[PDB]
């Protein structure tokens, strides 16, 4: 499922900006 | 009559944004309780204000590590924006000031803590439970656009919820007064509108499909475009295609189609009829847009209150000194904060 791929990413926590 | 509303907001943030507020406080007249967040981009104390016993949320900016990052400019925007604005969803900034090592913010404290926390614990927000965030999002994106603000960083990490259930956006670190066009990469990978993404000239779009994204997160559970690294994000992002859990409805799967819309030409927000498109649409049609403003509206959900000082609702950080060196650093390109 979509959720469980989800929960299985890297990216569940919080995440960081970004910049140049 | 929002048009005569706004009219007034704006000769009430001209006179401040003229006029900015400057070093109305100092760090001794606060104390130190608990780090609520941390980051590259700085970290936020839960501090007490010893002369009113009130609790606020201090963000704390090395001046050195603001530099080597290139935010020099962009903190600049976020002090300045901030203690010119007035909105009901708006994080307060109450003082700032600076000293010889760092920039202070201290900003009115949500004690519900983060949608983020809530949303991921939930797992969802009912349509319902989300509409009623995302209609004070939509007011708040109307506000800042018409004061010429772009805001920049929508994500539910940056979205506190108060003692009455309702949204305060804080994080101003990208906001920026521009008439026109901007350049910057800045925001969070799952949150890029396609065209910053495309290094194009960019203006206030890029809110509302990020209104898009946020909408269908809180909705979803996860995000429309997710993978393990940025790279992997943008392609998805870019390449015109999105999927919609089966569960949603579909007046929010149309809203989405409309803010998640690669052509500007096409992205509501950005047509003729500007906010209203979205105001309009069948998706809200039971928000009463004034009472949401008046927070006369029942919140659906309301955070386990258990003093103004509790920090439960909150990850526990690090804590780390907050060192005052004895020779000022970066004088002039902090000169006006
Ligand atoms: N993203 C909002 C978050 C926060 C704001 C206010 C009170 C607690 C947490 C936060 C902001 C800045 C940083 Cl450096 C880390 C964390």
């Amino acid at each position: 499922t979509t959720y469980a791929d989800f929960i299985a990413s890297g990216r569940t926590g919080r995440r960081n900006a970004i910049h140049d | 009559s929002v048009k005569e509303f706004l009219a007034k907001a704006k000769e009430d943030f001209l006179k401040k944004w003229e006029n900015p507020a400057q070093n109305t406080a100092h760090l001794d007249q606060f104390e130190r309780i608990k780090t609520l967040g941390t980051g590259s981009f700085g970290r936020v104390m839960l501090v007490k204000h010893m002369e009113t016993g009130n609790h606020y949320a201090m963000k704390i900016l090395d001046k050195q590590k603001v530099v080597k990052l290139k935010q020099i400019e962009h903190t600049l925007n976020e002090k300045r924006i901030l203690q010119a604005v007035n909105f009901p969803f708006l994080t307060k900034l109450e003082f700032s000031f600076k000293d010889n090592s760092n920039l202070y913010m201290v900003m009115e404290y949500a004690p519900g803590g983060e949608m983020f926390s809530h949303l991921r614990r939930i797992g969802r927000f009912s349509e319902p439970h989300a509409r009623f965030y995302a209609a004070q999002i939509v007011l708040t994106f109307e506000y800042l656009h018409s004061l010429d603000l772009i805001y920049r960083d929508l994500k539910p990490e940056n979205l506190m919820i108060d003692q009455q259930g309702y949204i305060k956006v804080t994080d101003f670190g990208f906001a920026k007064r521009v008439k026109g066009r901007t350049w910057t990469l800045c925001g969070t990978p799952e949150y890029l509108a396609p065209e910053i993404i495309l290094s194009k000239g960019y203006n206030k779009a890029v809110d509302w499909w990020a209104l898009g994204v946020l909408i269908y997160e809180m909705a979803a559970g996860y995000p429309p475009f997710f993978a393990d690294q940025p790279i992997q994000i943008y392609e998805k992002i870019v390449s015109g295609k999105v999927r919609f859990p089966s569960h949603f409805s579909s007046d929010l799967k149309d809203l989405l189609r409309n803010l998640l819309q690669v052509d500007l030409t096409k992205r509501f927000g950005n047509l003729k009829n500007g906010v209203n498109d979205i105001k309009n649409h069948k998706w809200f049609a039971t928000t009463d847009w004034i009472a949401i403003y008046q927070r006369k509206v029942e919140a659906p959900f309301i955070p386990k209150f258990k003093g103004p000082g509790d920090t439960s609702n909150f990850d526990d950080y690090e804590e780390e000194e907050i060192r005052v060196s004895i020779n000022e650093k970066c004088g002039k390109e902090f000169s006006e904060f």
